[PDB]
DNA sequence: AAACTATGCATGCTCTACTGCTTCTGATCTAGTCGACT
DNA sequence: GACTAGATCAGAAGCAGTAGAGCATGCATAGTTT
């Protein structure tokens, strides 16, 4: 599934569990960008409020070019459950 | 209250271990 | 000495 | 240590019918044979069991012949009991309606064993029959396997519905199992024919948790020229469970999908994790941390030769209170095994101890790594065998100094004649122990001691419970542990009228 | 620092390394001057151009280094009166060093 | 007891406190400074919650709240700790009395109101409750104001106010040249005036000396490890509690530390799924165990109620002649159990009723103990103990119950057959004169964990930045050269009498 | 007959959780002073 | 009324002690292979 990016945040869920969910999801055919790029498209984050996800993506359209789709805030569960399930999952309010 | 310990109010003063001295 | 099915 | 057991059953039409008053010898063997089973299932000691019933009309066992050997099956061979063999109890076994010559079931146990017991070093055989001794017997054949039983060294077991108004044909089978018993072992194999009733009883109480104590080699030391070689085991301690439980997941139940692991992070807003390598050990040392490394801390510990089992010196028995004892453990000491010239001088010790009426204290370290500690050792005389006994003795720092107020002259709590004269009733009436004038002797009416931990036995209730009852909450306590934690009745009678003066005397209000 | 020299997994060095770094504005090579303990890898490294001493086989000295030198040796007494008095004679003899007024 | 105690140094600053009256002497600053250095580690090691101060007096310089004249706080009401002793090492030496001399300075006049009221706002502005209020005078004037009447009646005044508050006064006077005299002025200002201490004192006082005795062992204020309910019947309870009067001490915990910046980190564990990289709480998960080739799995909830006999509390059962009750049968460490009015009224009297009718019939009280909720019950027994005191009328046994546990069918073990040789008289003889010859007396407090001393030792030594750590004597050592001198040839003969020629113990 | 490996025991150190006792801090309240009004 | 300042109660934090599990280390004991 080349088609979508996957990208973890690494300042708030530690070295090692990004490690280890970046290495699952290459094991279930998952993509996932070591390094941010223009490219990605879902965003996870972990144990974080909705203030922070907004100051991140405010942080993150401050070096991005313009005329572009800016990823989508996701939770935890969404990527877990797309891991569980072996394929993507929609994308729902709750996960938003 | 003769032998309460300075140090310690309320605690009374212990006396230095002399381990094992033979009669 | 209990042995056997008591041991 | 490892044992085989082959229980030989019977199941012809005798047992199927009893008295409506009293079970029926069928459910009562039945009862016995799953108490067993799961004795042993829960006591993982290596041993084997096979099951062979008579009484059945089928017939399959290795020795069919003619006539003979029929209407006996093998129905479980030589291997380690299972829960499986319970369900199998349970329900596979049923009645049957032909009877059947326990002399041939014997046989067959016999060949069954011989057959088995090869390739494995079985050091001990059992033979447990299971008989009404209704049907017929046919002694022909009784030289010959007393003959096979003492060259196999297979041991005998009865087991009856009526202990030792029965018919003349129980007579004679009660004659001729008393005869077997004498030829096997003489006058104490009477006392290897149990009842049903009888064996309920023993066998309603799940094993001990055993261990076996490492022999623990040293030399008790007193000076530097004077050395006994002596063996240290563990005598009392708190047991503790074999097994612990294991986290898995809920939905798959397997361990392999559950990980733990530890992580560091410091106090910071993004928690940037930090690897073990970077990371120092600290004290508090007032109001601020002092830096020590693990390193510089094995440099600078202090250091022992370990195992060590020195005499600092000697002190009246007095001097050392029971109440001052510390640890975790008692030690028993005694000669090293295959010496006697230790063992003459570890009884000298003893003795003297003993006579002069005095203690060690000493110094004992297990090992490089263990901390010293100051024990005391005192003698243990008995008619059969001698020891030292090894308790550890409280630091300075272990000392606690508390100030409690004296009762005895409390002008607020002083008991009046009543009330000492009701409490000494209590404490007559509630005596737990039996003063026999004939032998002067106190006998304990109940021993602590020979209680099993109920937490084990409860356990182990569970475990089975849910093991034959996957889908069913756990059962209440069972009647008889909580009879066995609780005192005699005869002495709970006799507390009654005391107990009622006690509260008519003494007020009591709670606030 | 005592742990630290107990433990030879690190180098120590004197505080006078640094202001020297400082004065000069430059990165000043290691010297066993300017040193209290050295590691293995450190041993191995100076012990090809430097001698156990404090001394250098490569650069030249001058009075204030080698006293420098002569300060960290110790005394010693696995001499005797004539053996000394005949070794000094043989080193007065064997460079033209007799010459001396004392 | 409830609270914390404060300590208040007062120093002297004059001239004739800095005079030696012999070249090899400490001067009496110098002692003084030495004593408050001691004090601080053994609070440290002991007690790390309390409050001290130092406070100077006759200086030149000034530093306190009311801006008095010639006094200089130098440490305020604060828990110790190594900065504050670093602090004060820098007076210590000739040259720290150098250093003292040009900070504050010395030889200025004084009052010892001011120094009272200086004293008094101190404590005032402690917002803890403190339980003891303590103020210690080093000086060796027994004279402070000789030439003014008004200042003494001043300070008189000021005393007994302190008195009044409850701050204790003490004076560990010095020595002096001529000679200390309480009966001059400090009769009065010192709290409590002892009948021998009337006459002329030649040398420093003796409390210095137990001052400078450091104490490294933890102290802790009485506590209730648990207040439960003895219950004769269903119908008949009293409240007592539990309380350990011996106890294992073990070194504080470790701390983990950044290497870096030396900045305190936390450890967090978390459990996840390894095919789905979910984060699992503690209720989730089941737990399981493999009994007879089968798997049983079993809840947490289920688990923690596996161990729910009955409710918390003790139990009767009967009373059973102390005979029976075995030395050797020790299982754990005993506890004490002593009344508890607050709870039950009239559980006192009872509670005497008992322990003095068990004593009378030598007999001990047989229970069922539950201490805590979910667990499962034990058997102990109460042995009545006597209150038992000193020739000092100090008491040394406390009146109550001794809760000892009884091991279960379990908690023993079998022990391997041994054939018994027994040894003839002739060696018993000569191992009774050898035990004789090293025979010893033995108090419970005779002996320290030389692990703990080490380590106390090593930790100050690195605060300090000591030159080297101090070295504990072990007294659990034997002494094997004492030994030796005392025995004599016994061990020889002994030797001789008990093995054959050629044994070789060692080998 | 000798070497390697499975099995077990004893002990010290550490994370993790849970229960109970003591102390500190935030929150809920009456006396003194100034002021408003009538 | 409003403010300010005193005094009273109840919940949370710190600490002590216990229990369970795991790890590491060391040692001993017995079974299997060559």
């Amino acid at each position: 599934f080349p088609g979508v990016a996957i990208y973890l945040v690494e300042p708030r869920m530690g070295r090692s569990r990004r490690a280890f969910l970046t290495g699952l999801a290459r094991s279930k055919g998952f993509r996932v960008l070591d390094a941010c790029s223009s490219e990605a498209t879902h965003v996870v984050m972990e144990e974080t409020s909705a203030e922070e996800a907004v100051s991140w993506q405010e942080r993150r359209m401050a070096a991005a070019p313009p005329g572009c789709t800016p990823p989508a805030l996701l939770d935890i569960s969404w990527l877990t459950e797309s891991l569980g399930a072996g394929q993507p999952v929609p994308v729902e309010c709750r996960h938003r | 209250c003769p032998g309460e310990s300075l140090i310690n109010p309320g605690f009374k003063s212990k006396k230095p271990a002399g381990g094992v001295d033979f009669d | 000495k209990p042995r056997g099915l008591f041991s | 240590n490892k044992a085989a057991v082959v229980l030989c059953m019977d199941v012809g039409f005798t047992m199927s019918n009893s008295i409506p008053g009293i079970e029926s010898p069928f459910e009562q063997a039945k009862k016995v044979i799953t108490m067993f089973v799961q004795r042993q299932v829960f006591a993982e000691n290596k041993d084997e069991i096979a099951l062979v019933l008579f009484g059945t009309d089928g017939t399959d066992n290795p020795l069919s012949g003619g006539d003979q050997y029929q209407n006996i099956t093998v129905h479980r061979h030589l291997m380690l009991p299972d829960f499986d063999l319970l369900e199998d109890i349970e329900s596979k076994i049923q009645p049957g309606s032909q009877q059947a010559d326990f002399l041939d079931a014997l046989i067959v146990s016999m060949d069954v064993i011989q057959h088995e017991t090869i390739g494995k070093k079985f050091e001990k055989r059992h033979i447990e029959i299971f008989t009404d001794l209704s049907s017929r017997f046919s002694k022909s054949q009784l030289d010959i396997i007393i003959h096979s039983l003492k060259k196999c060294d297979i041991s005998l077991q009865f087991f009856l519905p009526f202990s030792l108004g029965i018919t003349e044909q129980q007579k004679e089978g009660l004659e001729i199992v008393k005869m077997v018993m004498i030829s096997l072992e003489g006058e104490d194999g009477l006392d290897e024919i149990y009842s049903f009733s009888e064996s309920l009883r023993k066998l309603c109480v799940f094993k001990k948790i055993e261990r076996h104590s490492i022999h623990w080699p040293c030399r008790l030391t007193i000076g530097s020229n004077l050395s006994i070689r002596i063996a240290a085991y563990k005598s009392i301690l708190q047991e503790r469970v074999k097994k612990t439980w294991t986290v898995v997941d809920a939905k798959t139940l397997k361990k392999e999908d559950i990980q733990k692991e530890t992580v560091y992070c410091l106090n910071d807003d993004d928690e940037t994790e930090v690897l073990k390598e970077d990371i120092i050990q600290g004290f508090r040392y007032g109001s601020d941390i002092v830096p020590f490394s693990k390193v510089d801390e094995e440099q600078m510990k202090y250091k022992s030769e370990g195992k060590c089992f020195s005499v600092l010196g000697f002190c009246k028995s007095s001097q050392v209170q029971r109440r001052f004892f510390m640890g975790n453990q008692v030690l028993k000491v005694f000669a090293a095994r295959d010496d006697e010239a230790a063992a003459v001088a570890l009884s000298s010790l003893i003795h003297a101890l003993d006579d002069l009426d005095m203690v060690a204290i000493v110094r004992y370290a297990y090992d490089k790594r263990a901390n010293p500690q100051v024990g005391v050792a005192f003698p243990h005389i008995k008619h059969n065998y001698e020891c030292l006994v090894y308790v550890q003795l409280p630091f300075m720092e272990d000392l606690r100094q508390y100030m409690f107020s004296s009762l005895k002259n409390s002008k607020k709590y002083a008991p009046t004649e009543a009330q000492l004269n009701a409490v000494d009733a209590l404490i007559d009436s509630m005596s737990l122990a039996k003063k026999d004038e004939k032998t002067d002797t106190l006998e304990d009416l109940f021993p602590t001691t020979k209680i099993p931990n109920p937490r084990f036995q409860r356990l182990f209730q569970c475990l089975l419970h849910r093991a034959l009852h996957p889908r069913e909450p756990l059962p209440p306590i069972q009647q008889h542990i909580w009879n066995m934690l609780n005192p005699p009745a005869e002495v709970t009678t006799k507390s009654q009228i005391p107990l009622s003066k006690i509260k008519t005397l003494f007020p009591l209000i709670e606030a | 620092v005592k742990n630290i020299i107990l433990s030879n997994k690190h180098d120590v060095v004197k505080p006078a390394w640094l202001l020297e770094c400082f004065k000069t504005k430059s990165f000043v090579p290691w010297q066993p001057r300017f040193m209290i303990h050295m590691c293995p890898s450190t041993k191995e490294h100076f012990a090809r151009e430097y001698d156990c001493y404090g001394d250098s086989y490569f650069i030249d000295t001058d009075l204030n280094q080698l006293k420098e030198v002569f300060s960290g040796i110790k005394n010693s007494n696995e001499q005797t009166p004539e053996e000394m008095a005949s070794l000094i004679a043989d080193l007065e003899y064997r460079y033209s060093w007799d010459c001396s007024p004392l | 007891y409830s609270g914390r105690d404060s300590l208040i140094f007062l120093v002297d600053a004059s001239k004739a406190m800095f005079e030696s009256q012999s070249e090899d002497e400490l001067t009496p600053f110098d002692m003084s400074i030495q004593c408050i250095q001691s004090v601080y580690i053994s609070k440290i090691i002991s007690s790390d919650r309390d409050l001290l101060a130092v406070v100077f007096y006759g200086t030149e310089k000034d530093k306190n709240s009311v801006n008095f004249k010639n006094i200089y706080v130098l440490q305020e009401l604060d828990n110790p700790g190594a900065k504050r002793i670093l602090e004060l090492d820098q007076f210590k030496g000739q040259q720290g009395q150098k250093r003292f001399q040009d900070m504050m300075g010395h030889g200025s006049d004084y009052s010892l109101s001011e120094v009272l009221w200086v004293c008094a706002n101190l404590f005032s502005d402690v917002q803890f409750k403190m339980s003891h209020k303590r103020i210690m005078l080093f000086t060796n004037e027994d004279n402070p104001h000789g030439n003014d009447s008004a200042k003494a009646s001043r300070a008189r005044t000021k005393a007994g106010d302190l008195r009044d508050t409850g701050i204790f006064l003490d004076l560990m006077h010095l020595k002096k040249p001529g000679g200390f005299d309480i009966s001059l002025f400090y009769r009065d200002i010192i709290s409590i005036a002892e009948d021998e201490d009337l006459r002329v004192h030649f040398e420093e006082s003796s409390k210095l000396e137990d001052l400078l005795r450091k104490v490294r062992a933890k102290e802790t204020r009485k506590r209730a490890l648990s207040r439960l309910k003895l219950k004769l019947n269903k119908d008949i309870v009293i409240s007592v509690g539990i309380y350990n009067l011996v106890q294992k001490a073990l070194k504080p915990p470790p701390i983990k530390l950044y290497r870096e910046t030396n900045e305190p980190v936390k450890t967090k564990t978390r459990t996840f799924n390894t095919s789905t990289g979910g984060l699992l709480l503690p209720s989730d998960t089941k737990r399981s165990q493999i009994y007879g080739s089968r798997q049983i799995i079993l809840e947490k909830e289920e688990t923690e109620e596996l161990k729910r006999f009955d409710d918390p509390g003790l139990m009767l059962m009967g009373f059973k002649p102390l005979v029976l009750l075995k030395k050797h049968h020790y299982l754990r460490p005993s506890l004490f159990v002593y009344p508890e009015e607050s709870l039950v009224i009239g559980s006192s009297t009872l509670f005497s009723a008992l322990l003095i009718k068990c004593l009378e019939k030598e007999v001990a009280a047989l229970c069922r103990y539950t201490p805590r909720r979910n667990i499962p019950p034990y058997f102990v027994a109460l042995v009545p103990q006597e209150e038992e005191l000193d020739d000092q009328k100090i008491q040394v046994t406390p009146p109550g119950f001794q809760l000892v546990f009884l091991p279960f069918a379990d908690d023993k073990r079998k022990m391997p057959f041994t054939e018994k040789i027994m040894a003839t008289p002739e060696q018993v003889g000569k191992m009774k004169a050898i035990v004789e010859k090293l025979r010893f007396t033995y108090r419970s407090d005779s002996f320290e964990n030389p692990v703990l001393q080490q380590h106390f030792r090593n930790l100050e030594a690195l605060a300090l930045d000591l030159m080297e750590p101090e070295q504990a004597v072990d007294l659990t050592l034997p002494k094997v050269e004492a030994m030796n001198k005392r025995l004599g040839s016994l061990v020889d003969e002994f030797k001789e009498l008990v093995y054959p020629p050629d044994y070789n113990p060692e080998g």
